[PDB]
């Protein structure tokens, strides 16, 4: 049987993660600012 | 000076807003990773 | 073997996003109006 | 003020869109859940 | 007022933060999924 | 083959989802404050 490979996928899950880490940031900074 | 802290306070929330749709996009794709598992059992392990 | 169904708890997941998108929907549309 | 109640609303929706997502992060859990206990009680007698 | 900002803008951490633990929980997910990958194919194929 | 077991990531995606859980409420505490 051919392995199961859900790589793809998975570094898509990856970047949408470290994106949101960026706006969290940016908005933490944001708040810092006040 | 109060439009302004007005003003940051509505720009820390646009970005923890899009903050939450990019986990948004991370769940949307982790059940297409999960979904993917399962198709794989079905069509790769159960038949063989 | 009797075939994995996981489909109840994806489509719960689903419903939960879909909701999520709705309620960022409706706190930009706020802060739009600011 | 005016601006005040709608910051306040706009959080408010922001927590239930994060409410909303807690709950699929609850599912995906039981998901994973149901195929490990798929895997070790149907394929792993096998 | 100025009590007013400093609540909205500590309501906002609380969010931000809330959202940091499920970054966290988005992350462990990636690698449960992972770690059923890994066994699938250096144990359940192999024997099949 | 010997069983799968991922009860301890699991374990730790319940612990931060407890964790996000607080966050919020204590969010919803000081907009309840306004």
């Amino acid at each position: 049987l051919d392995p199961i490979d859900i790589s793809i996928v998975l570094n898509k899950i990856k970047s949408d993660l470290e994106e949101s880490k960026e706006w969290i940031r940016r908005s933490n900074q944001k708040l810092d600012s006040i | 000076q109060a439009r302004s802290d007005i003003e940051k306070l509505k720009e820390a929330i646009r970005d923890t807003n899009k903050a939450v749709q990019s986990v948004q996009s991370s769940i949307g794709n982790l059940i297409v990773a999960i979904k993917s598992v399962q198709d794989y059992v079905n069509k790769e392990i159960v038949p063989s």
